[PDB]
């Protein structure tokens, strides 16, 4: 009945999200505008997350990833993939077809189908960044266009991601809005204009 | 049936050496997905095999219990195709990474950790979730 939330939180380890600057040029995979608050992108592309911090967490630490609709009539239901999408046989042997979110490259991922809530999610091992760099990356995939009719249905939604040590605390949350479509420049473009 | 699973094990190897210069060994659909299936997996995952690997200090002397610790790392939240796919891929890098190491004995050794594992813990969830020939529709 309840609904995640989305109210930023650096934390004790002053958690904060980057993004690439990568412009919105035609046929880019996925872009990111700072003004919206809004990354665009194409489904199953990798769209780059940085996880930026101010001192790096124990050891144990986790970040999980979840889909919430944005608008207040929306944000009761659950954000699942298309039935198209589910049956499509587009899975990677470690992602449950239903889910939305998806991350590759790390075979430690684990996607929790919560029990409680029915919400879906997915989480990676924490580590610091690597040598000589200064932030975790993470690649998501998000496996359903938001004009999925059926689906999400032009609905537009945010990600939450959040920082949480080995029992599920929350140590850090940010949140940034997604729209997953053909054309991620012109529609992100045409959104910065209205 | 546990002979038939070390089948698995042994054409899944031969396969990957072959595919390197070196030559060894001790329906066919199934292995084509899977070798292929595994192909995959070294591009996506090579880092984490990488470290798979560093943890894993394969000496000669190396026991199989240091083998099934790693292992038993990548299931613990689970079986699935995905990690599954990951374990016979990781025991192929092994087994490519022995040869280069000038100790090719220790592809026998693999071999047989691999299939102890497999029927041990692997083999009691295969049959439970559609058998190898439900791997094959989904992969
Ligand atoms: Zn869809």
């Amino acid at each position: 009945s309840s609904v995640p939330s989305q109210k930023t939180y650096q934390g004790s380890y002053g958690f904060r999200l980057g993004f690439l600057h990568s412009g919105t040029a035609k046929s880019v995979t996925c872009t990111y505008s700072p003004a919206l608050n809004k990354m665009f992108c194409q489904l199953a592309k990798t769209c780059p997350v940085q996880l930026w911090v101010d001192s790096t967490p124990p050891p144990g630490t986790r970040v999980r990833a979840m889909a919430i609709y944005k608008q207040s009539q929306h944000m009761t239901e659950v954000v699942r993939r298309c039935p198209h999408h589910e049956r499509c046989s587009d899975s990677d042997g470690l992602a449950p077809p239903q889910h939305l979110i998806r991350v590759e490259g790390n075979l430690r991922v684990e996607y929790l189908d919560d029990r409680n809530t029915f919400r879906h999610s997915v989480v990676v091992p924490y580590e610091p960044p690597e040598v000589g760099s200064d932030c975790t990356t993470i690649h998501y995939n998000y496996m359903c266009n938001s004009s999925c009719m059926g689906g999400m249905n032009r609905r537009p939604i945010l990600t939450i991601i959040t920082l949480e040590d080995s029992s599920g605390n929350l140590l850090g949350r940010n949140s940034f809005e997604v729209r997953v479509c053909a054309c991620p420049g012109r529609d992100r473009r045409t959104e910065e204009e209205n | 049936p546990s002979q038939d699973n070390r089948e698995i094990v042994m054409k899944y190897i031969s396969y990957k050496l072959s595919q390197r210069g070196y030559e060894w060994d001790a329906s066919e659909v199934v292995h084509q997905t899977l070798r292929q299936a595994g192909d995959d997996f070294s591009l996506r995952y090579r880092r984490d095999f990488a470290e798979m690997s560093s943890q894993l200090h394969l000496t000669p002397g190396t026991a199989y219990a240091s083998f099934a610790t790693v292992v038993e790392e990548l299931f613990r939240d689970g079986v699935n195709w995905g990690r599954i796919v990951a374990f016979f891929e990781f025991g192929g890098v092994m087994c490519v990474e022995s040869v280069n190491r000038e100790m090719s004995v220790l592809v026998d050794n693999i071999a047989a950790w691999m299939a102890t594992y497999l029927n041990d813990h692997l083999h009691t969830w295969i049959q439970d979730n559609g058998g190898w020939d439900a791997f094959v529709e989904l992969y």
